[PDB]
């Protein structure tokens, strides 16, 4: 069915956008994080 | 508890500072620090634990550290395990599975 | 339908790759993180 496939593709695109934002946030966490005992 | 946490999460500097009733002691599931380090795929922690004379033991289900490294597909941890003792490759779990069985089943 | 399904499969593969990278990054965060008050 075209409807289900296209709605799934929209959901997957939104998921990809959110995961890219999350990846950038985690990279920023690593950038700003304090590493002392495990340096 | 601190050594188990550090081994399970790969905090090697904590492992070196904390280090043999502690090296080969399990938890309520029978997992030694080597078991947890192999399970989570920390080949450097596994290598350090092995150089301090940790023995290849079995947990409550009979799994070896090589069993736990194969279930997760950690090839580096498995290389570290296999280059020290060539006698844990064919150990048998409680249901008769080996490390090869888990690696093949998990893809 | 085949073209849409293949495009969705490619999107899912890219999402899987990104999520594996994210998982490795979070594991590294746990590796290098400071644990003092919650030891």
């Amino acid at each position: 069915l075209e409807m289900e496939i296209l709605k799934q593709k929209y959901r997957l695109k939104d998921l990809t956008f959110l995961l890219e934002k999350q990846h950038e946030l985690i990279k920023l966490i690593i950038q700003k994080m304090e590493i002392i005992s495990e340096t | 508890s601190p050594l188990h946490f550090a081994a399970s999460y790969g905090r090697i500097n904590t492992c070196q500072r904390l280090l043999t009733r502690l090296l080969n002691e399990g938890d309520l599931h029978g997992m030694t620090p080597l078991h947890l380090a192999a399970k989570n795929g920390h080949d450097k922690v596994v290598q350090l634990l092995l150089k301090k004379g940790a023995l290849f033991l079995s947990d409550h289900n009979g799994w070896t550290a090589l069993h736990h490294a194969s279930m997760g597909g950690y090839t580096q941890t498995m290389k570290v395990i296999l280059d020290t003792n060539l006698k844990c490759t064919d150990r048998l779990d409680e249901d008769g599975n080996t490390a090869l069985h888990f690696a093949a089943r998990e893809g």
